[PDB]
RNA sequence: GUUAAUUCCGAUAACGAACGAGACUCUGGCAUGCUAACUAGUUACGCGACCCCGGUCGGCGUAACUUCUUAGAGGGACAAGUGGCGUUCAGCCACCCGAGAUUGAGCAAUAACAGGUCUGUGAUGCCCUUAGAUGUCCGGGGCUGCACGCGCGCUACACUGACUGGCUCAGCGUGUGCCUACCCUACGCCGGCAGGCGCGGGUAACCCGUUGAACCCCAUUCGUGAUGGGGAUCGGGGAUUGCAAUUAUUCCCCAUGAACGAGGAAUUCCCAGUAAGUGCGGGUCAUAAGCUUGCGUUGAUUAAGUCCCUGCCCUUUGUACACA
């Protein structure tokens, strides 16, 4: 019951991210980029997880189960206004986009921005700030 | 300046280690066994949780805030 | 009805206060005995009326502290109880009794004044608030981000006061006032 | 032969007096009457700067506006009612005659 | 040096820099004859007792 | 500060020497009795000026007032 | 027989709890609901102060049934309170020889003045310039 | 005879709402995991069968104050919300939920759409409350 | 001497007056006494529903009444009563009875400031310009621009907490428009949400609406970790207002997850339903409150003093000052 099993992580290394081990799962997977704190419950509740156990405590092929949900989350039934890449500017797919995948493509939109001199992407180019904030007197101490 | 590592779950040192003196403290709280045992608060409101259903501490009051434990009586 | 006993289980008989300096500022007794910390008020209207409040109400309202839980009440009348059941089954006496030696034991007995400073001694209300207000604020910071919780901060701070251990918030200050006071003397 | 009569003024010593009036009116000519019901009070309130300018301290005016309504009803035919309605009423008084 | 304990007669009036400390006569309860001037913090009724670590230091009248 | 203004010392002082035997004793009568004999615009100084002769009463029932 | 009626007000900050008592054998109810269980559950006792002062006895043949409006969570249970101690007084009165209202009333007051005259504070109004009735605005002189 | 109004609320709705969950009519829609309760909300309820509890909250309401329909309900249900560094203020809670709730008791005769507007409490309704009651009272004593 | 007071008593080369203060108007409190109430209710009665005669019903209908609600007229408090202090005067302290023994505002003197406002005004002198216009209209941009300094604020640093459910209580007050376009919303379906489509009520004690407000209360999960604290910055998608939203109007969803662990010298506001917490209305408003103006709600620690600091008033006094 509240012995520690054998077989105990302390961490778990998926998407190229390492997962702590010590927390419960629904706010352990939220370490990786591309998962929230709600992306996060619902993936494991499509896989029939005891929200109760801890991320160190479930078994491998479980796991193994999540990762193919997160990465493919339409097949399973998840809503398609529940992702955060819905309708991208390239392949007009909705897809989740994750830990290492999310740099890339956040990377790609500045640029994309920047390349054709596009308003926003000059305030990227200048790092400045680019929602109609007043600069006069807030945001100061990253500008010197 | 000092950092707290509480276990989540008991090893089998810290298992009896609760079993054996705990059953004896006047005043069980999780918050006084947290840091008798340097466990987790929820480690502690579960352990205390299934002896009470094993019947070796008796409850005296519950509350969200707070849920208090003593032992039983003597003899 | 007799027997006005605090939360329908602390009898508020058998309080004895052993020091006559706080005989007629501590209100314990069976014309001040409720069934709870919590009064409609009237209290401050006139000077010396805040003498006549049930003690058990005075401590609940010097709880209500530091911004977050200004006007809440039934919070800290929920503390003092919990800190109430605690205090029993860790000493075995009657709760009341050990918050009278608490106040007793806390309150300093004289004061330093500007007339350098000089040396003066204390009026016996103002050592009953000084007493509460200690009480109060070393629960509170012992409390302040830490796993225990409030209601037993309280009860161990009020079990240490009450035996004089000098390892409570309010001995400690205690003892600090005096000793500058007979410095100034 | 169900009537109303709504008398509103924002001046209330005058409005209880044309009250007054068209109750005697109609007991000396014995129809029955369900005596006036006094209404809640409406008051308008406008708070404005005293100020033309913006400088000085924040002062502020308090304009208020108060306006009393009471309901009388009838048991009567529309005749009768009219030329007790048709007099004596003061200028800030108004009166609206409905059939119920 | 034991402690004496002492009760109120009178106030004389309030005496300190900002008006703080209110100046009192009082009589030792053990010799009920002899009476001392001593000034008070806090607020100070007639027919209270005063705890007084040290009872030979005596405050001047204002 | 309950000190009375000329407008009621005056006031008090004229009705007690012009209806001294209508007077009374008690406040609650002789509040009637100045009410009647003289136009007071309200009542609160109707009070102040009753409870003022009240007053003044028991100083005359004792001896002279100036 | 006849109809033995009485109805008395409870009033605090804004609620008001008025009280129809009437002759019966026991039973208190506020809109329905028995005296055990009525939020906040801390603040209970209070609502058995005037029954656990006199026992049952004395509220034993009258049926008093509350009903509560205006105010809030504690408002509420003072109003409530109030009520049923004026209105059990003043059912002895009407009914009952004042020889027994008079220890009612001294027993009553004894405890607390408040539990059966109404206390006169009510919140007044916001001064312009201030955020509340007394408290301002900063001063910025530089 | 016991009544709604006699026992506590806070088990009564636990009680009722078990009630619901062994009989197997109420009809849960699809996506009761997949969605956030209330637009003031973070997190989609932790209870994973809230479905049976939120109708077992909703048939005590129409109980006690008939006539109310879906907008009563999505007010009924607001809480505060949280804005961040704005003032938080007060946000109504959802209205599909309390449509497909009020539809899930009416399908299964406990409610029906009075005349007025809105839904009331049906008389075999007014029973099953009642039963539950009973049950309340005899555990509790 | 007394007073919150140039308020009174009393002395008196002054006597009789005027304004200011007070008085006054509104507001809070209380009246089982009065006038009354289908656009407010209560209690009884009769049906109806449910449960084991009774209990619950804001389910339906009507006979009396006005306690609750509304608003009118009166009443009530005067330092009146008692005990002390005091020229025994003006008055002060305490206590009884009492709803109340200082509720809060409005109005507000003489003399002045070279205080602000010519950008409120068809209030206005003089000057300037007046057809390539300093008139007026249209298109676009700016008033939001960012190495830095300061002022008013909002949100936080967590466990007296955050999250998820359940339960249960308000008071102010607005609502369909002269030109003028734009109102408050019930109910029923669609959508996960913002929202959409239909029907209805309301010019309003009639409908929204018994305004089911938050805090608070009860039960979960978290466990001292910048952590489920905190929510800045930022990417992608969907709505709504508009003639048009990019320099993102506002709102909704997913993701991203910064400083911040109580704040130096210094300084602000405040004493009873007060501070503080909490939400709701109005103004601005096609779109809409981190502001301001009001409303309730939970609700204290300290104090009944002083002239030490910052200042104000009166008398005596010194002055080489008088835009002081
Ligand atoms: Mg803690
Ligand atoms: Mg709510
Ligand atoms: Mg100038
Ligand atoms: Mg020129
Ligand atoms: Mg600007
Ligand atoms: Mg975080
Ligand atoms: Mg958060
Ligand atoms: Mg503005
Ligand atoms: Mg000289």
């Amino acid at each position: 019951s509240l012995v520690i099993p054998e077989k105990f992580q302390h961490i778990l290394r998926v998407l190229n991210t390492n997962i702590d081990g010590r927390r419960k799962i629904a706010f352990a997977i939220t370490a990786i980029k591309g998962v929230g704190r709600r992306y996060a419950h619902v993936v494991l509740r499509k896989a029939d997880i005891d929200l109760t156990k801890r991320a160190g405590e479930l078994t491998e092929d479980e796991v193994e189960r999540v990762i193919t949900i997160m990465q493919n989350p339409r097949q399973y039934k998840i809503p398609d206004w529940f992702l955060n890449r819905q309708k991208d500017v390239k392949d007009g797919k909705y897809s989740q986009v994750l830990a290492n995948g999310l740099d890339n493509k956040l990377r790609e939109d500045l640029e994309r921005l920047k390349k054709i001199r596009a308003h926003r992407g000059l305030r990227h180019f200048w790092g400045l700030r680019v929602r109609g904030q007043h600069t006069k007197t807030t945001g100061r101490r990253g500008r010197t | 300046r000092d950092k707290l590592n509480n276990l989540v779950l008991f090893d089998k040192a810290t298992y009896d280690k609760l079993c054996k003196e705990v059953p004896n403290y006047k005043l069980i709280t999780p918050a006084v066994v947290s840091e008798r045992l340097k466990i987790r608060g929820s480690l502690a409101r579960a352990a205390l949780q299934e002896l009470l259903s094993k019947g070796l501490i008796k409850l005296v009051s519950k509350h969200r805030a707070q849920v208090i434990y003593t032992r039983n009586t003597k003899g | 009805t007799p027997d006005i006993k605090l939360f329908g289980k602390w009898s508020t008989d058998d309080v004895q206060i052993n020091d006559i300096s706080l005989q007629d500022y501590i209100a314990v007794k069976e014309k001040y005995a409720k069934y709870l910390p919590h009064s409609a008020g009237r209290y401050a209207a006139k000077r010396f009326r805040k003498a006549q409040c049930p003690i058990v109400e005075r401590l609940t309202n010097s709880m209500m502290m530091h911004g977050r839980n200004n006007g809440k009440k039934l919070m800290t009348v929920r503390i003092v109880k919990h800190a109430f059941e605690i205090i029993h089954l860790l000493t075995g006496e009657n709760p009341l009794q050990v918050l009278v030696n608490a106040i007793i034991n806390s309150g300093p007995r004289e004061d330093s004044t500007r007339i350098r400073r000089q040396a003066v001694d204390v009026s016996p209300l103002r050592r009953v608030n000084q007493a509460i207000w200690l009480l109060c604020t070393g629960a509170r910071e012992a409390a302040f981000r830490n796993i225990k919780t409030i209601a037993e901060c309280l009860a161990d701070e009020l079990i240490n006061a009450a035996k004089g251990s000098s390892n409570s918030y309010a001995i400690k200050k205690k003892d600090e006032l005096e000793r500058v006071a007979k410095s100034n003397r | 032969h169900r009537i109303r009569i709504t008398l509103t003024s924002r001046n209330v010593k005058s409005l209880e007096k044309v009250c007054a009036d068209l109750i005697r009116g109609a007991k000396e000519k014995n129809l029955k009457v369900k005596g006036p019901v006094r209404m809640p009070t409406k008051t308008l309130r406008i708070t404005t700067r005293k100020t033309p300018c913006g400088e000085g301290s924040k002062t502020w005016d308090r304009f208020q506006m108060r306006i009393h309504k009471r309901l009388i009803d009838l048991h009567s035919p529309s005749e009768i009612v009219k030329q007790i309605t048709s007099i004596s009423i003061e200028p800030g008084v108004e009166v609206e005659v409905t059939i119920a | 040096q034991p402690i004496k304990l002492a009760r109120v007669t009178k106030v004389l009036g309030r005496t300190g820099s900002q008006g703080q400390c209110t100046q009192v006569r009082v009589e030792f309860m053990d010799d009920t004859s002899r009476s001392i001037i001593r000034n008070v913090k806090g607020p100070v009724r007639e027919g209270d007792v005063l705890t007084l670590l040290e009872s030979e230091r005596e405050a001047r009248r204002l | 500060g309950r000190v009375r203004t000329k407008t009621v010392k005056k006031a008090a002082r004229v009705i007690i020497e012009k209806y001294y035997t209508r007077l009374g004793n008690d406040f609650h009568t002789n509040k009637r009795v100045c009410e009647e004999i003289a136009i007071i615009p309200s009542k609160k100084l109707r009070n102040k000026i009753a409870g003022y002769v009240t007053h003044l009463m028991k100083r005359i029932q004792r001896g002279p007032v100036r | 027989g006849p109809l033995q009626s009485v109805q008395v007000f409870g009033r605090k900050k804004t609620a008001t709890a008025v009280a129809h008592c009437k002759r019966g054998n026991g039973l208190i109810k506020v809109n329905g609901r028995p005296l055990e269980m009525i939020e906040p559950r801390t603040l209970q006792y209070k609502l058995l102060e005037p029954v656990l002062l006199l026992g049952k006895e004395r509220f034993a043949g009258v049926d008093i049934r509350v009903r509560v409006k205006g105010g809030g969570h504690v408002a509420q249970i003072y109003a409530i309170r109030q009520s049923i101690s004026k209105a059990l007084v003043a059912y002895y009165q009407k009914y009952v020889d004042e020889a027994s209202k008079k220890e009612i009333k001294d027993i009553l007051i004894q405890y607390d003045r408040t539990l059966l005259v109404a206390d006169p504070r009510r919140c007044e109004s916001k001064k312009f310039g201030g955020p509340g009735a007394r408290a301002r605005y900063q001063k910025s002189y530089r | 005879g016991v009544t709604v109004k006699d026992v506590n609320q806070q088990e009564f709705v636990r009680a009722l709402a078990a009630f619901l969950k062994k009989s197997g009519k109420l009809k849960v829609p699809e996506w009761v995991d997949t969605v956030k309760l209330a637009k003031h909300k973070e997190l989609a309820p932790y209870d994973e069968n809230w479905f049976y509890t939120r109708a077992a909250s909703t048939a005590r309401h129409l109980y006690l104050r008939g006539g109310a329909g879906v907008g009563s309900m999505t007010k009924i249900y607001g809480g505060r919300q949280r804005n961040g560094v704005m003032p938080s203020h007060f946000s109504r809670g959802s209205k599909s939920v309390a449509r497909r709730v009020l539809q899930a008791l009416e399908g299964l005769k406990m409610v029906e759409k009075d005349q007025d507007g809105g839904r009331k409490l049906t008389p075999q309704g007014q029973r099953d409350l009642d039963r539950i009651a009973g049950q309340v009272a005899a555990a509790k004593k």
